[PDB]
RNA sequence: UUGACAUUGUGAAGAGACAUAGUUUCUUUACUUAUUCAAUGAAGCGGAGCUGGAAUUCAUUUUCCACGUUCUAGCAUUCAAGGUCCCAUUCGGGGCUGAUCCGGGUU
RNA sequence: GCUUGUGACGGCCCGUGAAAAUCCACAGGAAGGAAUAGUUUUCAUGCCAGGUCGUACUGAUAACCGCAGCAGGUCUCCAAG
RNA sequence: GAUGGGGAAGCUCCGUUUCAAAGGCCUGAUUUUAUGCAGGCCACCAUCGAAAGGGAAUCCGGUUAAGAUUCCGGAACCUGG
């Protein structure tokens, strides 16, 4: 018999097997647990009197919320543990390292009745 | 004492060439099977400016025998050229302006620019504006050519390395005066940091071989042998004779 | 561009949003005349082919 | 014929991008491609001395494959084999107390360089089989040189591999008779014949002759060409 | 920078001694695999052959060159259309040829 | 009128005065697609989502640098009679 | 400024597409079944480097003790799905 026929001259890396890993040990022992569940999300309530105020005239929650969160996150958590439902949050670092979410509900639920079913006042 | 000007530059920091503006190196096609057994047509796309070079650019597109597109080549414009024009480049082809053939395949007399040391170099002698060489001989059992380039030098090549035939563009750019400082500072500007020039006459002895001295003065002979050393190579260096040039020059 | 229908991306005839036009005018008498030349040039030399 | 249509292509220069073609003789190899084939390049533009211009000489394809097939019919215990053989004996020599005679005289094909080497100084082997690869060649070069002095029968065998196979190894490097059942002295004295013809006989004359000094073929033409011409005006 | 030694190998003519057999040393001019320099998405290298055809045949071919592109600022891509052979004829799809052989030395 | 923007021109150059992401178009026509029903989301309307960090204020004869609430230094836009 | 490399006793120096086997896309094949192969292209060789260069898209009114082209209100527009 004879040759192979390559059209091209440039000769690449023939495309070989890729086997995927199947350990003899599993890597860490036990998954961590959820590292930001809700109620890691949301800290605190804000009580100070202007942020009352967005709650009394603004349909707004407002949390300390972990820095770790993000809108996604800060909403769902807000969602899952206190019933209501959230328009939208806008958030922010306040200047001693901490995040501030303000969260609108929508116009189904009256913030200042959450916040006093919650606790604050 | 200090590090002399001329040995500074080497390290190339401040003397590297400004070169963001270029359009890019200019060459002859590479010598593919086209150009060596036949020839191959291209259009002048484009006659260009080329920033710090005195010579304008010529883009000239051709169509690649293997896949289907267009490469385009750079070369500098022999007088003449023009937009439009069809130029052709192989050893079976036709002795005008513009083309590019082996210096084997042009009779003697024959004026080429932009021609090969060695076949393949895409050009190397003859790129100055108003630069040309001409073919004074052949010796065929050998296949050299042999020419006069720019300087007066004659060489022989290979009858294979390839030249284009004519003068290049631009020529006598020299013949007018600078003027003013101003012309020059943007001459060089577009060039590389080399002006304007300290005498080193004027510095101090850390400074240079020339420097220092109640009243300015060399001191001592400023012709230097090639067999200096770095730090002392500055005048005229391995100077074979010196002093106002008397009688025709031009090489026999 | 991309935020506009295609009528306003081109003209109709051929080489529409690309070509000025009066340059197709020359594109096509072109083709043409060098095409058609093609034929009287072959057989010219097919002609010499046998009267040599 | 119908609204179908003859329509040539013209690939020649300036026109009709050029077609594929078979560019296996330009291909940019991978470096130890490259070197390989310099490697076997070089050993033959370069003049190469005799005692290592002896092999290249290998044993031809039917000599040969006449000699793998004596040899064949010796190859070496197999596992299984052994472990059954053990048994056998293991039974009978501890109770029908056999005197560890409870098995037949083997006879295969010897092998292990150093083992062969000592089989041929101590005058023993009957047919060494040397193999014409071997990258030290020097673990071999001595061998001929060796098996012509214990005048011993020699053959320079192309397979290092292929006695790697008789002998269940991946390679073997050589392979020795030194025994043989009755059944089979005629067919080696033939075999030891004609491989002694094309070696042990031809040695001192091999060992004057160097090789190589080879051209390539594009200055083989330019030398049968320039030396046709330059002298047949 | 200059010499020597080492990298350092292969021919050939020429000078040099046992003192006008060829082991050996250098000069020279050949070789290319060491070493060196360019080039390219290592693409058309070397050799042979088809045909053309100058040639003048001193038996018959001894050769030597040729051996797809030049009025034009178009167009040139889908392993190529054509031709030819397959599968069991679907719709798709494959070989060859088109594009001559040989050597795997990218030049 | 003044500031700024912009257009068609004109002067200068041995100075002829960046790149890339990204976007669109055309040449091409592989392929796909209907009448008992296909093709169309570069036409309209319709639904969902859009994370992370910065965002106060000073910017100077007191928030900057000159040991300082220093007659110094420190890049810029808007500009009435 | 990493990388196959080449220097260097070595901290490290050189080279940046560099004498490197340098990679990933559209779907078809799947209707054991989830993605192995079946065409084919593309050979571009990292990456960092601009809060004045390039660049998808928001405006007016109102509001605070202190924020606003960011909130409230109304009215839009871009990108992806
Ligand atoms: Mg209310
Ligand atoms: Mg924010
Ligand atoms: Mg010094
Ligand atoms: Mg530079
Ligand atoms: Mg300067
Ligand atoms: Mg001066
Ligand atoms: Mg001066
Ligand atoms: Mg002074
Ligand atoms: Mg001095
Ligand atoms: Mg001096
Ligand atoms: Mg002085
Ligand atoms: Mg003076
Ligand atoms: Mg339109
Ligand atoms: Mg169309
Ligand atoms: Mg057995
Ligand atoms: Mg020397
Ligand atoms: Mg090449
Ligand atoms: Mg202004
Ligand atoms: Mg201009
Ligand atoms: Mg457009
Ligand atoms: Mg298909
Ligand atoms: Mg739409
Ligand atoms: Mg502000
Ligand atoms: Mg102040
Ligand atoms: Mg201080
Ligand atoms: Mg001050
Ligand atoms: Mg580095
Ligand atoms: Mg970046
Ligand atoms: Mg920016
Ligand atoms: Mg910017
Ligand atoms: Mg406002
Ligand atoms: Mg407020
Ligand atoms: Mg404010
Ligand atoms: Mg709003
Ligand atoms: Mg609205
Ligand atoms: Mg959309």
């Amino acid at each position: 018999k004879a040759l192979k026929v390559r059209t091209s001259a440039t000769f690449r890396l023939p495309k070989t097997l890729k086997l995927a890993r199947a350990p003899k040990y599993a890597s860490k022992a036990v998954p961590h647990y959820n590292r930001l569940d809700s109620y890691k999300v949301i800290e605190q309530p804000i009580t100070s009197e202007t942020a009352m105020k967005k709650v009394e005239d603004g349909n707004i929650l407002v949390f300390q919320v972990s820095m770790k969160a993000n809108k996604y996150q800060i909403k769902k958590a807000v969602k899952e543990l206190y019933e209501v439902d959230v328009l939208k949050v806008n958030t922010l670092v306040r200047p001693n390292g901490t995040k501030k979410a303000y969260v609108r509900l929508t116009a189904d639920y009256d913030a200042l009745d959450i916040a006093n079913r919650i606790g604050y006042i | 004492g200090r590090v002399i000007r001329n040995q500074r530059k080497g390290a190339g920091s401040i003397f590297t060439s400004h070169t963001r503006l270029r359009q890019g190196a200019a060459k002859l096609r590479t010598l593919d099977y086209a150009e060596r057994h036949g020839y191959i047509r291209g259009i002048v796309k484009q006659i260009v400016h080329d920033s710090g070079r005195g010579a304008p650019l010529a883009k000239v597109v051709f169509r690649d025998p293997y896949k289907y597109r267009l490469r385009e080549e750079i070369f500098i414009a022999n007088e003449g050229v023009h937009t439009g024009q069809f130029i052709y480049a192989g050893k079976k082809a036709s002795l005008n302006v513009g083309n590019v053939l082996p210096l084997g395949s042009v009779p003697e007399g024959t004026i080429v620019s932009n021609v090969e040391e060695k076949p393949g170099d895409r050009g190397a002698l003859a790129r100055a504006s108003g630069n040309y060489v001409i073919i004074i001989g052949h010796n065929p059992d050998e296949n050299k050519t042999r020419v006069r380039l720019p300087s007066g030098a004659k060489k022989v090549i290979s009858s294979d390395a390839r030249g284009v035939i004519g003068v290049i563009a631009g020529g006598g750019r020299v013949d007018k005066p600078l003027l003013k400082a101003g012309r020059a500072f943007h001459k060089y500007r577009l060039k590389r940091n080399s002006w304007p020039k300290t005498r080193g006459v004027a510095m101090n002895p850390v400074d240079h071989p020339h420097g220092g001295g109640n009243h300015q003065h060399i001191g001592k002979a400023s012709t230097i042998s090639r067999g200096a050393v770095s730090g002392q190579k500055a005048g005229l260096i391995a100077a074979r004779r010196t002093g106002l040039l008397r009688g025709s020059q031009k090489t026999q | 561009y991309a935020t506009v229908s295609k009528t306003h991306k081109t003209v109709s005839r051929a080489y529409g949003g690309s070509r000025c036009a009066n340059c197709v005018k020359e594109r096509i008498i072109r083709a043409f005349l060098i095409e058609e030349q093609k034929i009287v040039k072959k057989v010219v030399k097919e002609q010499t082919e046998a009267a040599k | 014929n119908p609204l179908t249509h003859s329509t040539p292509k013209n690939f020649g220069i300036g026109q009709a991008v050029q077609p594929k073609r078979n560019l296996s003789r330009y291909v940019k190899w991978p470096e130890y491609v490259r070197v390989q084939r310099q490697k076997k390049i070089l050993s033959i533009r370069l003049k190469v001395p005799p005692t290592i211009a002896q092999f290249q000489y290998t044993l031809d394809r039917n000599t040969a494959a006449e000699t793998f097939k004596l040899f064949n019919k010796y190859r070496p215990e197999t596992a299984a084999e052994k472990k059954e053989r053990l048994t056998k004996e293991a039974a009978a020599v501890a109770e029908g107390k056999s005197k560890q005679d409870a098995s037949p005289k083997p006879y295969a094909v010897k092998y292990g360089l150093n083992h062969v080497v000592a089989l041929i100084e101590n005058k023993k082997a009957k047919l060494v089989l040397i193999a014409n690869d071997v990258d030290p060649i020097e673990l071999v070069v001595f061998l001929p040189a060796l098996c012509k002095k214990m005048g011993v029968p020699y053959a320079i065998v192309k397979g290092k591999a292929r006695l790697g196979t008789l002998v269940n190894q991946k390679t073997s490097a050589v392979a020795a008779l030194t025994e043989v059942r009755a059944e089979d002295e005629a067919a080696l004295a033939k075999l030891v014949s004609t491989i002694d013809a094309n070696f042990a006989d031809k040695y001192d004359e091999v060992k004057k002759h160097w090789g190589g000094g080879i051209l390539g073929n594009k200055a083989q033409a330019k030398m049968d060409k320039r030396a046709k011409n330059s002298d047949s005006a």
